[PDB]
């Protein structure tokens, strides 16, 4: 008759697990009895107590202030949260127009490591140099009295070094990896450019330890002949209002922008001049000595046999970054079916060579 | 499980030939790739004119794999109002839950696919997030070959070497 | 059987104070929320 205490210890806890579940039912019930608000952004500044907006549920209203707005964080074209009945400012909310999570990546810190970027070493040295340390300790430059550059030219041939570079230097620093690609901007709209480029740096204006990249900025630049707009209507205001960023009185210090294209030529050298972009780097191909630390990586991951050599399928390897190998190493097991060897061999993964040699030169 | 074979369109072995490498095999038996730990590819970029195999075959290998065909039409995934398009790239995939095995098609994948000189794709949202939502569910199953994804266009003209990788549509068959 | 009949009347009997206690809750929270439900799509969580 003992055996029945067991059983006490059991339905006890059932007497307590369910009075948890309807007591988070009467809280379901509690919550329903809430009254949300309204979303708007501040058109104009009227005076400190009170700013124009604009309601995103009907027209344009002017509110007030209700408790808890900090004027230093809240100002003039700044979302706010409107009232349905008094029209009045209760929570402050971030800078949001376009889908900055969705049309624009962002990411923490990094995600590419170093092994990766290996061989540019003596040039990544001196970038930390000049990137790493203005957002760590700002204070470095101030005593020297100079300050530290902006814009980071990284160009190269398309997919190799423009990707690895992107996300190797926001792991190493710390700060949270943007990518907003120049595809983004030049479109048909009415003043696209002009919003992208203000939301952009509305973004990095509230989070400091952030650095923007982009990529194929070939397409959003050009000089024409007197740097004009004849039958583009998007590019000139992208080359004025990035100019107007970096060279105006508020530029990003916690922040670096870098673009990403073929060559630098076929860009506007207006946007060259010293004062917005002052570093070129050119992304060459990884030689022999290079691409050894690169299978490292992803194919040294990967089941392989004891005896597999790497040198081997270097020579015939031309321009393969780390998203590279994980086709070559892919295409290598078609080739090993035939082997009936459950890893890959050197000679099998050579065989991947002739077989992309088809499309690409 | 549409009923094909390969025998009631000849001549196309040579194309057939890099389909089945990219397709049949990563997807009807995985263990010989799964063994070397190395990730099989999920999809295989398609170019050609109409009526030339591209979209013949489709149902052919899903048929050879036994698999539901899904096809995205280019005017269906424009609309007003966003979702429709947008959410077929979920919608495609929830079929993709119970049904064991999956192959996705796209049906011109230029509308969505081709950004060319412009940013239009910010203009209509359905276009843009359509592509971002591929992002997302591409990288759902990294060694699972029972999701795949295709598609099908006539040329190509813009490339995305992020797309570009084994689990993504990456080798161009003509 | 002696012992067991005892602690098995307080358990018992809690669980009858939660039982009129969600009766009230069930009318509510069925209730409460409106059945002519509108299409709705959150932008973010």
């Amino acid at each position: 008759h003992r055996r029945y205490d067991d059983q006490l210890k059991q339905r006890r806890q059932n007497i307590r697990d369910l009075e948890k579940l309807y007591d988070k039912t009467e809280n379901d019930i509690k919550a329903l009895q809430s009254i949300g608000q309204l979303i708007g952004e501040v058109m104009k500044e009227l005076s400190e107590e009170k700013y124009i907006v604009k309601a995103s549920s009907g027209p344009r209203y002017i509110v007030g202030v209700r408790n808890s707005v900090d004027r230093s964080k809240l100002k003039k074209g700044v979302r706010v949260t409107l009232d349905i009945t008094t029209l009045t400012i209760m929570r402050i909310l971030p800078r949001e127009t376009d889908p900055l999570v969705y049309n624009m990546t962002s990411f923490e810190q990094g995600e590419i490591t170093f092994d990766g970027i290996g061989g540019l070493t003596e040039q990544i040295r001196e970038l930390r140099e000049v990137i790493e340390l203005p957002l760590k300790n700002p204070e470095i430059f101030q005593r020297v009295g100079i300050k530290p550059p902006k814009g980071v030219l990284l160009y190269g041939p398309p997919g190799t070094g423009k990707t690895l570079l992107a996300k190797a230097v926001a792991a190493t620093i710390g700060a949270n990896f943007i990518f907003s690609p120049a595809s983004g901007i030049v479109d048909k709209y009415i003043g696209e450019s002009a919003r992208i480029i203000r939301e952009m740096f509305a973004y990095a204006k509230e989070h400091e330890p952030c650095i923007i990249f982009m990529d194929e900025v070939d397409a959003i630049g050009g000089r024409r002949f007197s740097e004009g707009t004849s039958a583009d209507r998007e590019i000139q205001r992208t080359l004025m209002e990035l100019l107007t960023q970096m060279d105006g009185f508020d530029n990003l210090g916690q922040t670096k922008i870098i673009m990403a294209t073929n060559r630098p030529d076929t860009l506007d050298p207006a946007l060259l001049r010293p004062g917005r972009l002052d570093r070129k780097v050119e992304i060459p191909l990884p030689n022999e000595a290079g691409r050894l630390e690169i299978f490292k990586i992803h194919t040294a991951k990967v089941k392989k046999t004891g005896e597999f050599d790497f040198e081997a399928a270097v020579k015939m390897s031309d321009g393969f970054n780390g998203a590279d190998i994980r086709n070559c190493a892919t295409e290598a097991g078609f080739f090993a079916i035939r082997d009936d060897r459950d890893h890959i061999n050197p000679d099998d993964l050579m065989k991947a060579v002739r077989k992309v040699a088809e499309v690409k030169k | 499980k549409p009923t094909e074979t390969y025998s009631d369109v000849g001549g196309l072995d040579k194309q057939i030939e890099e389909l089945v490498e990219a397709i049949v095999l990563p997807m009807k038996r995985a263990d010989k790739f799964k063994d070397m730990g190395i990730r099989a590819p999920k999809g295989a970029l398609m170019y050609g004119p109409p009526g030339t195999g591209k979209t013949l075959l489709a149902r052919a290998c899903a048929a050879q794999t036994n698999a539901t065909f899904l096809k995205l039409a280019a005017p269906q995934l424009v609309q007003m109002y966003i979702g429709e398009g947008a959410k077929l790239v979920r919608d495609a995939f929830a079929l993709a839950k119970e049904k064991a095995p999956t192959i996705i098609f796209i049906d011109e994948l230029d509308a969505i696919g081709t950004k060319r000189f412009d940013s239009e794709k910010s203009g209509d949202r359905e276009v843009q997030r359509t592509m971002l939502e591929l992002l997302n569910q591409l990288d759902g199953f990294s060694s699972d070959d029972r999701v795949k994804v295709l598609a099908a266009t006539n040329r190509v003209d813009v490339l995305d070497p992020a797309l570009l990788r084994s689990g993504r549509l990456d080798r161009k068959i003509e | 059987i002696r012992i067991f009949r005892s602690e098995l009347q307080r358990l018992s009997h809690e669980n009858n104070v939660m039982l009129e206690k969600i009766k009230d809750n069930k009318e509510k929270i069925k209730n409460n929320r409106q059945l002519p439900y509108l299409v709705a799509n959150v932008v973010e969580v």
